[PDB]
């Protein structure tokens, strides 16, 4: 029904600025009260700012001096701006109408922001092939694995996402390099592995790399 | 700014119970709360506000109540997708704020995993960097254990375990845990072994594979 | 109804609350000076 | 901001004759015009001076012709070091702009495609995408139009194709096509083929296989 398209997040240095914005399927931006929060991992959630329906603003006192939130009508699009960010605002950034006494009524899915000095990096894809064995029943398992990449996070998919039944992602876990690495799992019926190749496609949105890789049960018996 | 606490830090209770939860606060709201639910993976959504305003797509199920600095929130009759964190949103102030959040997890009964091994693939060794993953999924509860056995040795420093989020359909858990290795250490080892211990197993199970397998 | 929106707003004071929330009661005084004659002066100045 | 209209689209013509390129503005001027050459792939180069001065480096069969709206560009004697590209900017006023660019070709004799069709390499059907390849070589003229059929349907619409400019030695062209779809598409029809329709054959000629045959 009611959905906000949300933009920007990616890296930037210290230092630096980036300009984030999210915008309206149906709802008139400009004839409501906007606010942004931010949520991170491990540290909690946050309110940042808000502008109500007469242009005023207001903000936390976290960002003052270093944030700012404003809203152009020619486009009906909500937008944000970055002054000399911390490492402890890393997190996700979401754009959220409320109303009056702040019942933060629809929401957007949410978009992360990563500071660091560390220049982006592309990542590798290992796709993983199924067993002999695990073809001997009603239903297989077939994966993949994404590894030595820079930032966080990495999206995924299978065949287009024309599947919806049996994917099983895992978590990004930090190397000691400083990279991290995630892995995937889609389940399917055991008829059309022999007859059936699945490709899962990778998306490293922050460095917008895609990378596409097959799933074969090939010959394991070796 | 105020600040506000919630209890439990921790709630589990099975299907079809009414689970409760209590919030309070350093200075009092006059019964402006609100409760809204956040599922991993997806944006938050309003449940209830005040003591007892229920929003409009949130089933009867949900009720909360409360006044002066203490407040609590009851849902009866629980069902699988319920399972969330759960946050609630002060009102006394400028600025605003909200609590640290309360996760709530279903109990349904007790499934042993499936354990699975993976070789390193050609394109590590060529990179210089082998690694192992050993891969548990569909299990309960969350709490799983697994060893890594190295020619015959424990090999307990060198190795990272990973976890999954439950399965709302299913309530069961999965967790991967990867041995990494170097190289020389790679070839120079040859039998690779993982021992694991679960409830749902009638006993140990352990799994094993030789490097010459390739 | 759904982005209907009433204008207004309640207050919906309840007593035992804390002293930040009660009602007040505010009277705002403004002075103007026109170029016109003045009406209003200070009484104390009389003696005997 | 004026703007110019180079004309006719394209120019073809053999050597040894005359050229003519004509060129309109949208407000009308007084010798405020010139012609820029490119080789392509190269650096542009300064042809003409106002309406009919020549440069230096430039030999004589060039000659520029211009009016207060009409503007016509006029070499003799075409030779094979011509084929390029002409362009049209304004060095009145505005401030200055350009043309939309006429291509010369040089002309010899017509020459039949030579047709070859390759089957997906086993790279390609390993990561779940077949396509078919096309290719035709040294013929004239450019006009060469080219069709793929599969079960001898006409699918000529899932491709993109480029052609190289003109072959300097052998007053030729060639093309390159692919037609690609899914495995499994690819697995729904069993023979694949491409139509090409040139002058220099009596015929359009068409080269096929079937998928079967690897």
């Amino acid at each position: 029904e009611v959905q906000l398209v949300e933009s920007g997040g990616g890296l930037v240095q210290p230092g630096g600025s980036l300009r984030l914005s999210c915008a309206a399927s149906e709802i008139t931006v400009s004839r409501n009260y906007m606010s942004w929060v931010r949520q991170a991992p491990g540290k909690g959630l946050e309110w940042v700012s808000v502008i109500y329906s007469g242009g005023s603003t207001f903000y936390a006192d976290s960002v003052k001096g270093r944030f700012t939130i404003s809203r152009d009508n020619s486009r009906n699009t909500l937008y944000l701006q970055m002054n000399s960010l911390r490492a402890d605002d890393t997190a996700v950034y979401y754009c959220a109408r409320d109303y009056g006494d702040f019942y933060f009524d629809y929401w957007g899915q949410g978009t992360l922001v990563t500071v660091s000095s560390a220049s982006t990096k592309g990542p590798s894809v290992f796709p993983l092939a199924p067993s002999s064995k695990s073809t001997s029943g009603g239903t297989a398992a077939l994966g993949c694995l994404v590894k030595d990449y820079f930032p966080e996070p990495v999206t995924v998919s299978w065949n287009s996402g024309a599947l919806t039944s049996g994917v099983h992602t895992f978590p990004a876990v930090l190397q000691s390099s400083g990279l991290y690495s995630l892995s995937s799992v889609v389940t399917v019926p055991s008829s059309s592995l022999g007859t059936q190749t699945y490709i899962c496609n990778v998306n490293h949105k922050p460095s917008n790399t895609k990378v596409d890789k097959r799933v074969e049960p090939k010959s394991c018996d070796k | 700014e105020i600040v506000l606490t919630q209890s439990p830090g921790t709630l589990s209770l099975s299907p079809g119970e009414r689970a409760t939860l209590s919030c309070r606060a350093s200075q009092s709201i006059s019964s402006y709360l609100a409760w809204y639910q956040q599922k991993p993976g997806q944006a938050p959504r309003l449940l209830i506000y005040g003591a007892s305003s229920r929003a409009t797509g949130i089933p009867d199920r949900f009720s909360g109540s409360g006044s002066e600095t203490d407040f609590t929130l009851t849902i009866s009759r629980l069902e699988p997708e319920d399972f969330a964190v759960y946050f609630c949103q002060q009102y006394g102030s400028s600025p605003r704020t909200f609590g640290q959040g309360t996760k709530l997890e279903i109990k349904r009964t007790v499934a042993a995993p499936s354990v699975f091994i993976f070789p390193p693939s050609d394109e590590q060794l060529k990179s210089g960097t082998a690694s192992v993953v050993c891969l548990l999924n569909n299990f309960y509860p969350r709490e799983a254990k697994v060893q890594w056995k190295v020619d015959n040795a424990l090999q307990s420093g060198n190795s990272q375990e990973s976890v999954t989020e439950q399965d709302s359909k299913d309530s069961t858990y999965s967790l991967s845990s990867t041995l990494t290795l170097s190289k020389a250490d790679y070839e120079k080892h040859k039998v690779y072994a993982c021992e694991v211990t679960h409830q749902g197993l009638s006993s140990p199970v352990t799994k094993s594979f030789n490097r010459g397998e390739c | 109804g759904f982005n209907c929106y009433f204008p207004l707003q309640s207050y919906g004071f309840q007593p035992t609350n804390g002293v930040g929330y009660q009602p007040y009661r505010v009277v705002v005084l403004s002075f103007e000076l026109l170029h016109a004659p003045a009406t209003v002066c200070g009484p104390k100045k009389s003696t005997n």
